[PDB]
């Protein structure tokens, strides 16, 4: 058997699987710690690594991105998960180690191959606690570029009133996912401050890992590629909208959970952004 | 005559114990730098810098490390300039950590 | 992979601190013996006789220490099979401590 | 200036040393680490070492045995402390090496040197949690010889209703000495238990120290001396009174203080021993 993660469902995934919206014919480049290949329940469509002593991008070391990958397109079969976006292109962008560890040179080098090569989406679930020109400069681009852009709120919980929210998501051209339990509870590791854009289920998202395993995991992390396979749905019902419409989309039709610190504009439903 | 001497330890947990240690070593900067640390002449030195405070370890700045939660548990105990200490951490995930100190968490 | 590691002090005093350290070694037995410990391999082998357990070390039988009243505090710190440490004793003088183990207080 | 510590007087011996008893023609041995010979408030007649790698009787390392030695036999001049009996002859038997630490049979061979060698009095402050039958026959075969046996009661204050008085001074054979203060309270680390004899002036106890230094010190081992001392005075006043007959006399004139699991029979008062 195959079986849905509730997250594809908290979203409304299958309704639109239902009416023929798969991801299909879309770009989802995952920057992160590579994708191993040679899954099953994924298929790859190409990638590159920035990584210097880690140059395939087939290799999944950290398992991570392994993870991740699998969030946003796990296939759709009878056997496995079920991405959010089934029929999406998936690339593997690798500019983390094996140690999950990447220079800012190696991510903004990773949004620079993205941009080049086409990408619709990009998912970029990692993160640092301070940013930079060049890295702002990097998603900006992306946008300009008409990419839609997701990533991690951060694992840091809260800190006072202060803003807890990591880099590239701080940035406001880059929506910024928090996670939520099947309960749509915050979790608690989830990072607040004001340029949270919406959340996703991210405790214990069950996805594929390196060598044809499967296992559960938690994390803003895990929140992103919801995001992601949600834009990649829209695409796929309407290839001509631009991302600020598909940004604009999933923000304005949320379902409303707490104040939006913690929150931000609440839970996406991309049933209800495909319109 | 510089009392110094450390052990650290790190498991995955949110507290010393009901958190194992999975890893476990020493480090000695008096008088020149020794113990179990595949890093050790750093780490003295990276002490030094911040002249033994941990809650002052510059973490990254242009690093970032995957957005898991897997939470790490750092403890550290011993004496710094013949200064007693017992500090412990809790890290997001174990890359965080790594991009805390230099090479303090070089480990 | 035993993870193992631990850190000694000895300071004259009462307690922990109000009571500064005046020497301080680490020890390590895993996987074999090694540290600042002008006596590493028979404290691995005195901890692994009593099997880690502070609290169970033969004092003497019979040797005499002077009996003058300078205490002396002991700290050990760190992990033991990978269980967590944190023992601290009083002894009146510091000839006491030294016929305590054999040679854990070989220091 | 020469000064008297406040012990030398809690214990009456002033007002022997008035009569004309300063311990004189008596034979002390201070079993213990050695004797500095060579400070100016002391003067030492001989001794021997059973110590094997340390073989100058005359020669403190530890300094230890030096305060003790000090406390029995200071000289009575115009400088430095005062002994309790001034004119004793003292013998430096080392059993004790520069960190303090003596087998039992070093101890042992201790107290055969000074049987031989017809000392009638021995200090012995030191002692061990456990004893032996060698031990125990040792002080055994003093006191059959003659010798008056004194030994401190151990530091290990109280431990339940459990006796903490150490080897040799548990011995019945032996005078076991507590300590007290300038106020007759017992020192916290004072041994108890029903071993106890009598209590000593034994909280910072000013002494000669190696290299012409005078210091203070706390300890069970402060306040043997004082009994030690004591012992000699009888004798210079009563040359022929058996061990028994100066035992029985210190016991009997105590004052009385606390209970005797604390305080045995109380402060000795040698003013009153020596009748
Ligand atoms: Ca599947
Ligand atoms: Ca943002
Ligand atoms: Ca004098
Ligand atoms: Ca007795």
């Amino acid at each position: 058997a195959q079986s849905v993660p509730y997250g594809v469902s908290q979203i409304k995934a299958p309704a639109l699987h239902s009416q023929g919206y798969t991801g299909s014919n879309v770009k989802v480049a995952v920057i992160d710690s590579g994708i191993d290949s040679s899954h099953p329940d994924l298929k790859v469509a190409g990638g590159a690594s920035m990584v210097p002593s880690e140059t395939n991008p087939f290799q999944d070391n950290n398992s991570h991105g392994t993870h991740v990958a699998g969030t946003v397109a796990a296939l759709n079969n009878s056997i496995g998960v079920l991405g959010v976006a089934p029929s999406a292109s998936l690339y593997a962008v690798k500019v983390l180690g094996a140690d999950g560890s990447g220079q800012y040179s190696w991510i903004i080098n990773g949004i620079e191959w993205a941009i080049a090569n086409n990408m619709d989406v990009i998912n970029m679930s990692l993160g640092g606690p301070s940013g930079s020109a060049a890295l702002k400069a990097a998603v900006d681009k992306a946008v300009a570029s008409g990419v839609v852009v997701v990533a991690a709120a951060g694992n840091e919980g809260t800190s006072g009133s202060s803003s807890t929210v990591g880099y590239p998501g701080k940035y406001p051209s880059v929506i910024a996912v928090g996670a939520v339990d099947s309960s749509n509870q915050r979790a608690s590791f989830s990072s607040v401050g004001p340029e949270l854009d919406v959340m996703a289920p991210g405790v214990s998202i069950q996805s594929t890992l390196p060598g044809n395993k499967y296992g559960a995991y938690n994390g803003t992390s895990m929140a992103s590629p919801h995001v992601a396979g949600a834009a990649a749905l829209i695409l796929s019902k309407h290839p001509n909208w631009t991302n600020t419409q598909v940004r604009s989309s999933l923000e304005n039709t949320t379902t409303k959970l707490g104040d939006s610190f913690y929150y931000g504009k609440g839970l996406i439903n991309v049933q209800a952004a495909a319109q | 005559y510089a009392p110094s001497a450390l052990v650290l330890t790190v498991g995955k947990g949110v507290s010393a114990t009901t958190a194992a240690p999975e890893r476990a070593v020493t480090l000695t900067c008096a008088p020149g730098p020794s113990g179990t640390h595949p890093a050790a002449g750093s780490a003295c030195a990276d002490l030094a810098a911040v002249g033994g405070d941990l809650n002052a370890l510059t973490r990254g700045e242009d690093v970032g490390c995957p957005k898991v939660y897997d939470p790490v548990l750092l403890t550290v105990d011993g004496v710094w300039q013949g200064k007693r200490v017992s500090y412990e951490r809790v890290f997001s995930n174990e890359c965080e950590m790594n991009a805390h100190g230099s090479s303090v968490f070089a480990f």
